[PDB]
DNA sequence: CCCTGGAGAATCCCGGTGCCGAGGCCGCTCAATTGGTCGTAGACAGCTCTAGCACCGCTTAAACGCACGTACGCGC
DNA sequence: CGCGTACGTGCGTTTAAGCGGTGCTAGAGCTGTCTACGACCAATTGAGCGGCCTCGGCACCGGGATTCTCCAGGG
C-alpha cells in the first residue's frame, strides 16, 4: 500500500473546509491538510495499536479507539 | 528470616519499588497490583528524573551554574522535543519560557 | 513529626548518578517532585484505566508497558520499554 | 447567449451551508480506510480493522479537520483575507499546542 | 474590596508580554488582558473554593490550587 | 548637546532579552494579592488564602497570559504586524477553546 | 451474555418530558456514550477528591463537588439542587 | 542617500563578602522487607461461528484537467 | 491604489466508490482446566526524614571592560 496519501482528493479537502466555513481554498491548502491529517491518523491509531496489542487482539476495534482519542482529550460520542 | 535487601537493588534500581508498590495499593487504580508493575514503573520514573537532570545539568553548565535550579528545570524540558510534548500542558514555576526572538522582530 | 512520603532523596542519588558534579535546590527539588507524582498518576491511571477494559482486575508490568507508549511519544517511549524491560528482567533473575 | 456565471464565492456559500445542515461524511469511506491500513502498517504488519473501526476514526478526522478548518478561517479575517493559508493552519496547530 | 482589578497595572502588563517576546503592546491590549486574567482567576479560585469546601476548610491551601489548575490541563509543579 | 533618544522597539527587545532569561516575578504581590480576595469575596465570603497558595495562583497566571500572549503575538506576524491587539488575544481563546 | 446499557432509562427520561418525539438507535448510542462519559468524569473526580482529603468513602457531598467542579455556571447548580431534592426523597 | 569612525549607555566579565539555603550526619521509627497460606484471576487448550479480507460486475456520482476571468493576496 | 495570478466556476472525461454477491479463513468469545500470584497475616528491621551542624555558590556590591549601537561626517 504505497501513495494512500492521496485518497483525501481534493473535492473532499474542499468539503471539508466548506463545513468550517472556509469561503475561499487554497492550491497549496491540500498537501498542509493531508500532513496534518497524517500526522493526527499517526497518533490515534498509533495509540489504538497499542490498546490492541495489550488486549490480545490482532484485529483494532471501534471500542479501543474510543479510548485512543479520550486519552488525549478528543472523546468520541456514538462509537 | 533472611537478609532484608531492597527491591530497588534487587532490580538494579534508586527509585523505591516498595513505595510505587504501596501508593499503587492505596492509590485506588486496581484491585491486585503485579509483582513486576512497581519495578517497571520506578524503571520509568527513573529514566524520566535522569533525563531532565542531565539536561538540566547540561544547561546547567551553559550559565556556568554548579546548581540545579527551577529556570535549568524548565530549559531542559522545553528544549527537548519529547519532553516539550510529554509536558504541553504542564506550567513549571519560577522558570519562564525559552529566550526566542521572531526573526522579523529584530531590526 | 509526621512523616510525608517525597521523592527528594531519591532524585537526589539519580542526579549523583549521572551529575556528580553538580547541585539542586529546593525549589527545584519541589518541581521534580511535583514531576514525579504527576507522572506517577498519569500512568498508573492509564494502568488501572487499561486493565478496567479488558475486564482485568490486576495491574501488571505489561500494563505499564502499554501505559508508556500511550503518553511518553516516540524515542522517550522506547529508552523506557527498554529500560522497564531490563529492570523487570533484573528484578525476576 | 451566455450561461448564469455565478460569481467566485457564490456557489462556495451554497455549498457552506448544505455541508453545514447535512451530516453525510464528506471523506470517501474506502480511500480513507486504505490510508489507515498504509499507517498501521508501520507499526503491525499483520493487523487488521473492523468496519466501525474505521467508522469511528472517520468522523474523529472529519471533525477535528473541520474544527480546524474553523480556526483556520478565522485566521483568515484575523489577517484581512478570506482565503485559507497554509501559514494559517501551522498558526492554528501551534496555538492550539499540537505543534 | 473595590476597583481591584486595576492592580495588574499597565507596566505589569507590559511585562508580562515581554516574556512572552511582544515587540508592541497596544493601549488596548491591558484592558484586555486584565479581563482575561479575570476570567482565568475566576475560574481558578471558584474551583478551588469548592476543593475548600469540600475539606470541610475555611482557608485555600496552595495544594488545592493545583488540583484546580490540573483538572483544566495547567498542572503546576513546584507547590 | 543631542539627547540619545532611542527609537521605538530596541529598547522593547531589550526589555524581551532581559525578560526572557529571568525568572524573577513581574506581577506584584499585594495587587495579586489583592485581586484574589476581591474575586473569592463575590464566591464565599470571611476567605482566607495561604502565602504559598498565592505563590501557586500568581506563577500559573503569569505563565498562562505568558503564553496566551506568545500566541497573541504570532498572531501578529501572521497577520504582518508587530503590535499586538484586543482581537488578537480574542482570536487566541477562541482557537485554543476558551 | 448480556451487555449493560442505558437506552431505556433513557427513553423513559425522554417520555417524561417530551412524549411527543422518539429517538433513533444512532442517537441512542451518541447518548450511550455521553451519560457513560460524565459518568467517568464524576467518578473519576470523586475519586480523586476523596484520595486528596485521605478519605476512604465517597458520599453525597463527593458527586457534589465534583458536579460544580465540572458542570460550569448555572447548569451546575440546577445538578445540585435537583441532587439535593432526590437525597431528601430518598430519606 | 549610503558607508564608516567615535562615543553614550545598558550589558557582560571579574574580585571580595558572606549568609542562608544546600550538603552532610544521628537516631530511629514506621513503612519497607521475609516467609507462609490460600481464594482466585489468569494463561493455556479446544470449538466455533460471526464478521473482515480478497475478488468480481457495474454503474454512476465523485474526481482530474483544461479554458476563462474577476474577487482577492500581495507590493507600494 | 495598482498588478496579476491563481484560484472560483463550469463541464468533458475518466476512474474508482460503493452496492450487492460469494467464498475463506483470521481470530474473538465461550467453556473448562490447572496453576502460579498477590492480599493478608505474624515477625521483623533498616535507611527516610525531622532536626541539627557545617559550609560554600552565587546574590550583592561594586570595578572594570569589551562591545555592540547610534549619531555625525564624508563621498
Amino acid at each position: 500500500l504505497r501513495d494512500n496519501i492521496q485518497g483525501i482528493t481534493k473535492p473532499a479537502i474542499r468539503r471539508l473546509a466548506r463545513r468550517g466555513g472556509v469561503k475561499r481554498i487554497s492550491g497549496l491548502i491540500y498537501e498542509e491538510t493531508r500532513g496534518v491529517l497524517k500526522v493526527f491518523l499517526e497518533n490515534v491509531i498509533r495509540d489504538a495499536v497499542t490498546y490492541t496489542e495489550h488486549a490480545k487482539r490482532k484485529t483494532v476495534t471501534a471500542m479501543d479507539v474510543v479510548y485512543a482519542l479520550k486519552r488525549q482529550g478528543r472523546t468520541l460520542y456514538g462509537f | 528470616r533472611a537478609k532484608a535487601k531492597t527491591r530497588s537493588s534487587r532490580a538494579g534500581l534508586q527509585f523505591p519499588v516498595g513505595r510505587v508498590h504501596r501508593l499503587l495499593r492505596k492509590g485506588n487504580y486496581a484491585e491486585r497490583v503485579g509483582a513486576g508493575a512497581p519495578v517497571y514503573l520506578a524503571a520509568v520514573l527513573e529514566y524520566l528524573t535522569a533525563e531532565i537532570l542531565e539536561l538540566a545539568g547540561n544547561a546547567a553548565r551553559d550559565n556556568k551554574k554548579t546548581r540545579i535550579i527551577p529556570r535549568h528545570l524548565q530549559l531542559a524540558v522545553r528544549n527537548d522535543e519529547e519532553l516539550n510534548k510529554l509536558l504541553g500542558r504542564v506550567t513549571i514555576a519560577q522558570g519562564g519560557v525559552l529566550p526566542n526572538i521572531q526573526s522579523v522582530l529584530l531590526p | 513529626k509526621t512523616r510525608k512520603e517525597s521523592y527528594a532523596i531519591y532524585v537526589y542519588k539519580v542526579l549523583k548518578q549521572v551529575h556528580p558534579d553538580t547541585g539542586i535546590s529546593s525549589k527545584a527539588m519541589s518541581i521534580m517532585n511535583s514531576f514525579v507524582n504527576d507522572v506517577f498518576e498519569r500512568i498508573a491511571g492509564e494502568a488501572s484505566r487499561l486493565a478496567h477494559y479488558n475486564k482485568r482486575s490486576t495491574i501488571t508490568s505489561r500494563e505499564i508497558q502499554t501505559a508508556v507508549r500511550l503518553l511518553l511519544p516516540g524515542e522517550l517511549a522506547k529508552h523506557a520499554v527498554s529500560e522497564g524491560t531490563k529492570a523487570v528482567t533484573k528484578y525476576t533473575s | 447567449k451566455k450561461p448564469h456565471r455565478y460569481r467566485p464565492g457564490t456557489v462556495a456559500l451554497r455549498e457552506i451551508r448544505r455541508y453545514q445542515k447535512s451530516t453525510e461524511l464528506l471523506i470517501r469511506k474506502l480511500p480513507f480506510q486504505r490510508l489507515v491500513r498504509e499507517i498501521a502498517q508501520d507499526f503491525k504488519t499483520d493487523l487488521r480493522f473492523q468496519s466501525s473501526a474505521v467508522m469511528a476514526l472517520q468522523e474523529a478526522s472529519e471533525a477535528y479537520l473541520v474544527a480546524l478548518f474553523e480556526d483556520t478561517n478565522l485566521a483568515a479575517i484575523h489577517a484581512k483575507r478570506v482565503t485559507i493559508m497554509p501559514k494559517d493552519i501551522q498558526l492554528a496547530r501551534r496555538i492550539r499546542g499540537e505543534r
